[PDB]
């Protein structure tokens, strides 16, 4: 229903661009925004009423009448209903917490209050805004959004729709299992698959409705402004999770045989690369993803990506601690101690016994420099520990003192084995 | 945001692993990818709040029964895990786990879930059960298990096909705010 | 002896420049610093300040021994240094009520902060501190500062002095004769001279020192930000006595017959200008006079100016009471009644009673022009004078009451016979 | 800042606005530029305070009696100004300007100034005064007008050569301060 009434909206938002009619454009641009705060939805708000302000230059023009919104109609110049419309989608930007976004066009404002209409009251609020911006950027907790791919396959589905994908922003910690409920909900006719590998023909072509749903990563995308500055986590962490057009799916695959004690000695991973038509957040809340690629992980590939992001993680709770002294301790712990005595996974050496025998590297040569970077990972994940332990150590409550002793022992024994074989790292 | 700490135990065969790294990765069934490493954590919403679950998984082999409770002080909810499939577990929840629990945090809450409930109907599980002059636990056995015990809540899942997972750690949550 | 100090230190200053020794000419801008800073002048202070910071670039290169100042001398990136020094100027022209530059300088370390090092807790603060700056520059009042040029003859000055003229910048609240006091104590040999006339070589030949000191007038610079915008007199006003390079003298000289009726009609002005090195404010109080020009201006053209002016005045005046309703009417009262009602001086009708004769028009063709200008600022002198006293009308308390209504018929009687001469105008 | 009123009056030979325009533009002896338009304003120092003085200068004429004591209302201190080679501008001091300000402004404090100070002790000033059996008015003579009259201070001074100027205003400030 709302879904599709949206998709229908933008479909006919699309026809009135493309036809060149301004001003059924500009209404339908404000159909879909009254749909999106209807939902809530501030931020898909603030990128619509944005195809609107594209249209308004910074000038003294008197807006034309096919320029204004039917509700408004009253004479303005070009920078004022600009102006006004900045301050609305602002605002919308502000109750979504995309301060990013809310910033740049403060930006704009605060150029025009300065440089060109200099009124200075103006621009000392505009200030004192995106420095309230910017300073919460910093404070205040964002929730990373999930987002997910949906397949629709079959004749049954229009052709807006009809095998294809998109990907999805969900809301601030969505699950899967509501998602696609309340999904479902949306097409009654269609039948839950019950796979995340792309179907055949043998689908693609059947007359009914049959969807695919499973929960994807986003990738953080290319920026220019962070190219080798040292950007802090608060700030960059933003932008792994939003403001993004590529996604990834890993579905864990065996090949050849498996071994019972080592099964990561035989996990492949399959690797699908989703490219959407425009980033999100935006207008929507889904995009059709334009770009597909597949690449397949070998069980050493993955071991590297699997101690590259725990040193990461480690690395990233170190900083997020250090800054941050008020913090409860309990997160921690667990994961350094998940880290340090991996007693029921087993850790590092299911890797070690995997990787490092003389048969593999026999039959792999071509895996040299990995083999070697998974060595170093290793040695890289002590002085991290280490540095994280000393830290638990200054925080830890006295309830928690025989746990954090024995942390320290493992550590030490662990420290020990590791230098001794793969060398000293120090951060 | 509220963190909270859920400790989960019970013995090799439950299968714990492979429910929380099946339940915080939101993976699609099966699709689970498991690493080498410990523990797990959650961001969710829960009612009406976010809050950040840590969930610790414990070694229940018995060279771990000195050092396992070192883990347990400021524990907010426990999860005590038995197979539906296996007996044996089964007893040792009230055998072992209970005990073990209840001496290190009298005063925390317990929640009781029984697992790979996706194998309780299998002609095959049932079989090898057979053999043995066994069966698989029937949902008012595990209910009258967490009545025993006192445990607050009483919930059967399955990693696998995901049925009952989402339920755990709602419980787990709605347990202790 | 500051002032001859300072001379000597921003002599030996130049030379180091010119002669390239970077650790000398250092220790002198702190000489020079230290000296402001003394006399509590704090604009200069900053002013000097730049030109240390002048070397350093927004780098990580570590700060050469020599680019550091002798007190401090600790490794530190140019940017680590280059930002101390820009807090303590920022401060400095802060004291200085300086606020367009340390906005300035602001607008730089924000720049820093936000696309560089990407610290956003200091941004955040400087944000909010250039909201205070522009709030200032709106709500605060900055004392216009007197210019005041000395002439120094006589072959008894060091050559750096001799037969040349300085403007200095005056302090708050200094007018010519605190500022020539204090100024003949640092020449005790020195005469003071009676005269704004350039001396000839008789006087700049002698042996003496011969002193010679009267105030001048700053001429707002042109700024290319300002161009063809509307900015409020309010913002602009301030550069008309600031940031400024030249300036002018107006000699009244009486040229021909006197009427002892009008003496407006014979009076000339002989006008010099003079241009100096650099602005002032700037690295001193004071700077030489390099280009100096000479015009004269006839009656009919200082009638013009003033004209211009009163207009000019009276325009300000409305904007600035409309602005702010909290003001005490009495300046307002004062300027008006003044122009209304010039029972003192006579008025415009002066300027009508000398060059609107048909005898001076047979005699100054080529001043038909400016003659309609005349005209023109008179009608226009109208619509000004009425707007201020609608004003007037509103605020006066009843002690002023008649003394208001009498206002009002002077000028509506004056409204009727000069709608009725040079036709209407309106706001 | 703090505003002040000072109104100027006495006779027109006195020459009020020569010595208010040159004291306010700040003008080189001799080399002020006068204007069509009445009254003048300076924003000055005094004792380490800041003023808005407002110096509204009247007519001296009688034709003005009627019209000058409008001005009047709300006055913070008074000039009244006689020119010290005019024994006339003097005797209406006692006569006219004292009694009219005083009728209107009865406790507003009070400045005498004697004016064209350059002048008394130019030989053809006093010969031409003379001719008339004229004299200058004396230092003391002005002293006595001022207690007599009740002015807060008597000051002489010349906008000419400026003498004893920039004091007179300064002095009516610290009248009001």
């Amino acid at each position: 229903s709302k879904d599709n009434r949206m998709s229908c909206t933008v479909n006919l938002l699309n026809f009135y661009k493309d036809n060149n009619r301004e001003e059924m454009y500009i209404r339908y641009l404000y159909k879909l925004r009254d749909l999106h705060l209807d939902c809530d939805n501030y931020t898909e708000a603030a990128y619509t009423l944005l195809l609107h302000t594209w249209l308004l230059k910074w000038s003294d023009e008197q807006c034309a009448s096919q320029v204004m919104q039917t509700g408004q109609q009253h004479p303005q110049t070009h920078r004022q209903l600009k102006e006004t419309l900045y301050e609305t989608i602002i605002g919308y930007f502000d109750k979504g917490k995309m301060w990013e976004e809310a910033i740049s066009l403060c930006k704009e404002l605060a150029e025009q209050y300065e440089m060109e209409i200099f009124d200075y009251e103006l621009l000392s609020q505009n200030l004192i805004q995106q420095a309230k911006f910017y300073e919460s950027i910093m404070k205040i907790l964002r929730p990373k959004p999930d987002y997910f791919a949906v397949g629709y396959y079959g004749q049954g589905f229009p052709s807006f729709l009809r095998n294809k994908v998109f990907i999805y922003r969900g809301k601030e910690y969505e699950r899967r299992e509501d998602f696609q409920m309340q999904l479902m909900t949306q097409f009654p006719n269609a039948e839950k698959m019950n796979t995340t590998s792309a179907p055949g023909d043998d689908v693609k072509n059947a007359p009914g409705q049959y969807i695919q749903c499973f929960t994807v990563q986003p990738v953080l995308d290319e920026h220019p402004r962070f190219k080798n500055k040292p950007v802090p986590d608060q700030i960059i962490n933003f932008y792994k999770s939003n403001y993004v057009q590529r996604f990834h799916y890993s579905r864990p695959v065996r090949r050849g045989t498996v071994d019972p004690e080592n099964e990561f000695a035989s996990m492949w991973i399959e690797r699908t690369s989703f490219v959407t038509a425009y980033k999100l957040p935006g207008i929507l809340r889904w995009f059709e993803v334009v770009h597909m690629s597949q690449t397949t992980i070998s069980p050493l590939e993955n071991a590297i990506e699997t101690m590259s992001t725990a040193n990461e993680k480690i690395l990233m709770m170190i900083n997020q601690y250090q800054s941050d002294e008020t913090l409860p301790i309990n997160p921690l712990s667990m994961l350094l101690n998940g880290i340090v005595d991996p007693a029921v996974m087993g850790g590092f050496a299911k890797y070690e016994k995997a990787f490092f025998t003389e048969e593999y590297v026999r039959d792999h040569p071509e895996d040299q420099d990995k083999l070697t970077h998974l060595k170093d990972l290793i040695a890289w994940q002590i002085p991290f520990l280490g540095a994280g332990i000393k830290i638990h150590e200054k925080r830890v409550s006295d309830n928690l003192r025989p746990f954090h002793d024995r942390m320290e022992e493992c550590f030490k024994n662990l420290k020990m084995k590791v230098e001794k074989e793969y060398g000293v790292r120090e951060m | 945001m509220q963190a909270i700490k859920c400790v989960v135990v019970g013995d090799g065969a439950v299968g714990k692993n492979c429910l929380l790294i099946s339940y915080t990765t939101n993976a699609f069934p099966g699709e689970y990818i498991p690493t080498v490493f410990d523990n797990y954590s959650a961001n969710v919403m829960v009612d009406g709040k976010p809050v950040n679950l840590g969930l610790w998984d414990t070694a229940g082999q018995e060279d771990y029964d000195r050092l396992r409770p070192l883990s347990y002080p400021q524990t907010d909810v426990f999860l005590i895990c038995f197979s539906l499939v296996s007996p044996a577990s089964f007893e040792n929840v009230r055998a072992k786990w209970y005990p073990e629990v209840r001496h290190h945090c009298p005063n925390t809450p317990i929640i009781l879930v029984g697992t790979k409930l996706d194998l309780r109907d299998d002609k095959d599980t049932i079989e090898k059960l057979k053999e043995k002059k066994l069966t698989p636990i029937t949902y008012p056995q595990g209910l009258a298990m967490a009545k025993e015990i006192g445990a607050v809540k009483y919930l059967e899942c399955s990693a696998l096909t995901q049925r009952g997972l989402k339920t755990v750690f709602d419980e787990a949550i709605r347990a202790v705010l």
